[PDB]
RNA sequence: ACCGAUAGUGAACCAGUACCGUGAGGGAAAGGUGAAAAGCACCCCGGAAGGGGAGUGAAAUAGAACCUGAAACCGUGUGCUUACAAGUAGUCAGAGCCCGUUAAUGGGUGAUGGCGUGCCUUUUGUAGAAUGAACCGGCGAGUUACGAUUUGAUGCAAGGUU
RNA sequence: UAACUUGGGAGUCAGAACAUGGGUGAUAAGGUCCGUGUUCGAAAGGGAAACAGCCCAGACCACCAGCUAAGGUCCCAAAAU
RNA sequence: GACAAUGGUAGGAGAGCGUUCUAAGGGCGUUGAAGCAUGAUCGUAAGGACAUGUGGAGCGCUUAGAAGUGAGAAUGCCGGUG
């Protein structure tokens, strides 16, 4: 029972090439040099979604500094302060308190000031 | 995916400043000057797009060097063309064009990507009078940090 | 027992491996040989003791 | 009207009214469920607090515990001939707050 | 309307004949003949024998007015090609594709 | 003496396209009906 | 080796710019020769005698047990009616595969029975175990039901 | 439980034929309109070839290079986008403008920022200036018989077996 | 938390750099040859500007969460002018 | 509910999808089969579906067998196109 390679792979190859669209000119057309860059793309997106995690704490940091020297405090004063007033509170949050409403974090850079 | 207050073009204001280059010795003066360019004391700071404000430096002579260095720091550059770099400006490049002084040395605080090279050109030495930007009301700073 | 739902024997049928067969078998490229020397050759093995 | 509430480890923003998602919690669709950790309940006058602040998260009744959009995790090691690829996909509940007790 | 008229195997290559046809669409046609009659490139009258034959197809056929039509596409697509052989040197031959060329051009109102 | 690369379909594109043909002048004779070309005379024209 | 041409050796060695093949009907080639075909074998193992009747008494045993078995009397009919036989079938009711025995031989029951769709006519020396569980529904004479037992135990 | 036109004999097709060799001898490619020829009467541009109508036919987008028609590749107007820019071509953030889905934490385009030297063989080690691939299809590499030893299965038991 | 006895299936017999005890060399080598450890080979991440062998540490996948190691805290670039 | 374990080459050990044919059972097919193109869907992988076009006649699904069974590299072979 002779079985040749029917559509066991034009209906694979077109899932590999309709999966890379928008590439840059010949390689979202063909396979054999298409299969490399989405082969890579999988390898980038494991390894980026680790800095995700390393940069969005890495832009919290700048625009909360960026508001805490506007109330005579540098940032390494701060959060000494702010775990010794037991605030269990995240940077994201306190950033997202000091850029849409002031008069909270007006108040909550003096409770850190006052423990120290 | 979550909520981060990512700024734009027409949500971001930019407002000017002078400051005096009185005796601050070119590195104490031209390090802040690159963080007040690149909105990094603004709490509205979204890296990929231009934040930041303008800056212009009026009386631009009294500049001054500590230690020995007023003759040493020697400048350089090259033209391409074989034996051709150009050691003719010491560090007391202040006698003569003094804009360009600190001009460069803002420009090698600043990134050199695509963006930086664009925000390199917020900024505006003068050479000793008063600014000629009195039509655009800045206002003062002068304490650096 | 009857023919559309017989079953087999019980850990009685196990099928053979087809080797060198993808890289993502355990035997790929390869085949189970190892790099080079006598014994990856075709045909080659040394005669016993 | 402006709280700040914790689930998963992480943190999220109440902005009174809305619906915001977040992982999966136990209780089934439609019903009612409540929080009960608020680190800072601020509003019209802040009240910023300890480990707690002694004030209710509201109840925000639960819909849709469906999972996520499938990310595809494919790495390998580079001349010497490896692969591995796997699915996967996260489950969310989402949720819509009504109301606080501060 | 949109009447059209093709030619369906013309000897020319189609590269050859891509420099004139891409010239003259969306033109007038009545003096789009004299744009061709006044080059002289390879084929500057074989597309002049299709687009006379394309104006005469618009007369008998669907009766739009000859006063003045306007052309919105042409094109000329690969033919079937044909293969010989070239001797050179050092006995080695050296394959010559004598190519051959589709041409298609539509003639219209414009108006519906 | 040979190419290192086949260039892609950018250069080739990118290269042609100086490489065109301009229309000629194509003043009107007065009484002809029939174009003739600028400085020339037909066989059949008013030229 | 079998296919026809091969002695040449087409391109010499180094120098020429081309591979190192050898013949011209080598397996990558588009001509012939395929490596590992096929080699007419034949299909055929045997159990031992003593597991070779406990699947025969095991499978007509399936039928006794549980759901399906009956046994007439003997019948007979000299000229060969098929519609005669099709109207017994469905007086004692069987459904579509049905297995009727004889005792050694019918010179009429091998010889009807041989049209419809689903009826099986063996002599009881005959009794293999596809048909037997094929079926489902054994008829046999009386005769041969004695025999069976006196012949596989 | 043999192949269905790169398979099957080399040879389904006016095959050991074209074709190459002085010679002995090598040795190809090339199947399919429809149910039936009903194989496009006539009209029109053109010298003709071709073509637009009309007409046969369920279908001519089935027109004698003829069923089905995929990829490389060469083309046609288009929605977003590009002429101060340093680039293994992506990925992750994210603005603006256009479209509305197997209705789901929606699809396409991307001004700007982080991050970053393809793949396989071979190696003590490779982006390697070490080798291999122009690209897209199709074909193309642990098989069978006979034995020997081993675990897993199933009959019978001081007996088992042709 | 291993060890050993028996029985099926192999692969390797081209190693390299650091840290130290040594021969050879010229107290020369990214040299060669032994001992003994580590890592790479067969290991991705963070630091050493980039950099298989040095310094921390071993990736089952998700999240816009927190502490910390090696190295750092004027700017490019997270953090003390 | 715990409790621990999950980098990885040569290589050793398990569980798996898909292709062609047969046996048995059970179906879909001119009210449109197999292939072909397009799509935002489902499974942890290989993969499985479902609508819409084109297509004109022979296919799936469960169980179980037997193998000419899977393609990206061999300066591979042949046919096309740059
Ligand atoms: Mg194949
Ligand atoms: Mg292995
Ligand atoms: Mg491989
Ligand atoms: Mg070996
Ligand atoms: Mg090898
Ligand atoms: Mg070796
Ligand atoms: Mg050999
Ligand atoms: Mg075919
Ligand atoms: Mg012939
Ligand atoms: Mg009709
Ligand atoms: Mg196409
Ligand atoms: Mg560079
Ligand atoms: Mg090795
Ligand atoms: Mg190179
Ligand atoms: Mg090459
Ligand atoms: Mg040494
Ligand atoms: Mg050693
Ligand atoms: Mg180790
Ligand atoms: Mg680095
Ligand atoms: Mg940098
Ligand atoms: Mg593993
Ligand atoms: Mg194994
Ligand atoms: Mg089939
Ligand atoms: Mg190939
Ligand atoms: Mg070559």
């Amino acid at each position: 029972p002779r079985v040749k390679g029917g559509t066991v792979t034009r209906a694979r190859r077109k899932k590999t090439i309709k999966l890379a669209k928008g590439y840059f000119g010949s390689k979202h057309t063909l396979y054999k040099v298409a299969k490399q860059q989405v082969m890579k793309s999988g390898q980038y997106a494991f390894r980026d979604r680790r800095q995700r995690k390393r940069d969005f704490r890495k832009l919290w940091i700048t625009r909360i500094n960026a508001a805490a020297r506007q109330h005579e405090m540098s940032y390494s004063r701060l959060m000494n302060g702010l775990k010794k007033a037991g605030i269990d509170i995240n940077r994201k949050m306190l950033s997202e308190i000091a850029i849409s409403d002031e008069k909270a974090f007006a108040q909550l850079v003096t409770k850190a000031k006052d423990a120290l | 995916m979550r909520q981060t207050f990512m700024a734009n073009e027409s949500n971001i204001e930019r407002k000017w400043y002078v400051i005096d280059a009185e005796g601050q010795t070119l590195g104490r003066l031209s390090s802040e000057v690159a963080s007040i360019l690149r909105g990094k004391n603004k709490v509205t700071y979204t890296p990929h797009v231009d934040t930041g404000d303008y800056v212009i430096v009026i009386n631009a002579s009294k500049i001054e060097f500590t230690g020995n260095k007023e003759t040493d720091k020697v400048y350089y550059r090259h033209s391409n063309h074989p034996g051709g770099i150009k050691s003719i400006t010491a560090g007391e490049l202040r006698r003569t064009n003094p804009e360009r002084l600190i001009e460069n040395s803002i420009k090698g605080m600043l990134p050199s990507t695509r963006l930086g090279e664009k925000q390199g050109k917020k900024l505006f030495v003068y050479g000793g009078a008063e600014h000629p930007h009195a039509a655009q009301q800045p206002e003062n700073y002068e304490l650096r940090g | 027992m009857k023919l559309h739902e017989l079953k087999p024997a019980e850990g009685s049928r196990k099928e053979r491996n087809r080797v060198g067969r993808g890289v993502a078998t355990g035997n790929g490229k390869t085949s189970g040989r190892g790099h080079k020397g006598q014994k990856a050759r075709s045909g080659g093995g040394v005669r016993p003791g | 009207m402006f709280a700040i509430i914790e689930t998963g480890g992480k943190q999220i923003k109440v902005e009174e009214g809305q619906e915001i998602f977040v992982e999966k919690l136990d209780v089934n669709e439609g019903d009612t469920f409540t929080f009960d950790k608020v680190l800072f309940v601020g509003g019209d006058s802040v009240k910023v607090g300890a480990p707690t602040v002694e004030g209710a998260t509201v109840t925000a009744t639960v819909n849709k515990q469906g999972r996520g959009k499938k990310i595809t995790v494919f790495t390998y090691k580079r001349r010497k001939n490896s692969k591995r690829k796997k699915g996967h996909r996260q489950p969310y509940t989402k949720l819509t707050i009504d109301k606080i007790n501060a | 309307m949109e009447a059209k008229a093709v030619a369906r195997t013309i000897r020319i290559a189609p590269r050859k004949v891509r420099l004139v046809l891409d010239l003259i669409r969306g033109k007038n046609a009545a003096e789009a003949i004299a744009i061709l009659k006044l080059t002289n490139k390879a084929s500057s009258p074989v597309i002049e024998k299709v687009l006379m034959s394309a104006l005469a197809n618009a007369e008998h056929n669907y009766d739009m007015n000859t006063d003045e039509l306007v052309v919105k596409e042409a094109y000329a697509n690969e033919g079937p090609t044909l293969k010989r052989f070239r001797p050179r040197a050092q006995g080695r031959a050296s394959a010559i594709n004598k190519r051959t060329s589709h041409i298609t051009i539509v003639v219209s109102d414009g108006k519906e | 003496a040979v190419p290192k690369r086949r260039t892609s379909k950018t250069r080739k594109n990118k290269r042609r396209t100086h490489f065109k043909i301009s229309v000629p002048g194509m003043t009107e004779c007065p009484n002809c009906g029939e174009y003739k070309l600028s400085h020339r005379v037909c066989k059949n024209c008013g030229s | 080796s079998a296919v026809s041409g091969g002695g040449r050796k087409p391109w010499k060695q180094k120098g020429t710019g081309r591979a190192r093949q050898g013949t011209i009907r080598a397996p990558q080639w588009r001509g012939g020769g395929i490596v590992f075909g096929p080699t007419p074998r034949s299909y055929a193992y045997k159990m031992p005698k003593k597991m070779r009747r406990l699947a025969l008494r095991s499978a007509l045993s399936f039928k006794a047990q549980e759901n399906g078995l009956t046994v007439v009397d003997a019948f007979n009919f000299e000229a060969p009616k098929t519609k005669e036989f099709k109207n017994v079938l469905s007086t004692l009711e069987q459904p579509k595969k049905v297995l009727v025995v004889t005792e050694n031989e019918d010179v009429n029951v091998e010889l009807s029975a041989r049209n419809i769709p689903g009826v099986q006519v063996t002599t009881a020396q005959g009794l293999n175990v596809l048909d037997i569980t094929n079926a489902d529904s054994l008829v046999i004479t009386e005769a041969a039901a004695k025999k069976v037992e006196e012949v596989l135990g």
